[PDB]
C-alpha cells in the first residue's frame, strides 16, 4: 500500500509478461523501465499476448501515451479505462 | 525496445 505499491518495483518487461499472461485481456502492470532508466512503462494483456506502452511526458508534466495529455498518471490511467489503449483492437485496462 | 505508441 501507497508509495511504494502502485508500480510493481524491480520488475522487467519480460516478467510482467509472464505474470500477465496469466490473467485475462486488459489488466496491466504499471513499472519503471530497466531498458530507459527513467521511464515508466505499461505491460497489458492483449488477446494472444502482452504488449508494452512507454509513458510519454512533457516540459509541463503532461503524461500520455498518444495525442491525449493528463496532468496525472492516474488520470492518464482512468482514460484508458473506457478509451481503448490499442489503436487497432478494443483494449480497455483493468485492475 | 519495442512500444506500442513508438
Amino acid at each position: 500500500i501507497e508509495f511504494p505499491e502502485w508500480f510493481h518495483e524491480g520488475l522487467s518487461r519480460h516478467q510482467a509478461e509472464n505474470l500477465l499472461m496469466g490473467k485475462d485481456i486488459g489488466f496491466f502492470i504499471i513499472r519503471a523501465s530497466q531498458s530507459s532508466p527513467g521511464d515508466f512503462s505499461i505491460s497489458v494483456r492483449h488477446e494472444d499476448d502482452v504488449q508494452h506502452f512507454k509513458v510519454m511526458r512533457d516540459t509541463k508534466g503532461n503524461y500520455f501515451l498518444w495525442t491525449e495529455k493528463f496532468p496525472s498518471l492516474n488520470k492518464l490511467v482512468d482514460y484508458y479505462r473506457t478509451t481503448s489503449i490499442s489503436k487497432q483492437k478494443q483494449v480497455f485496462l483493468r485492475d | 525496445d519495442d512500444y506500442v505508441n513508438v
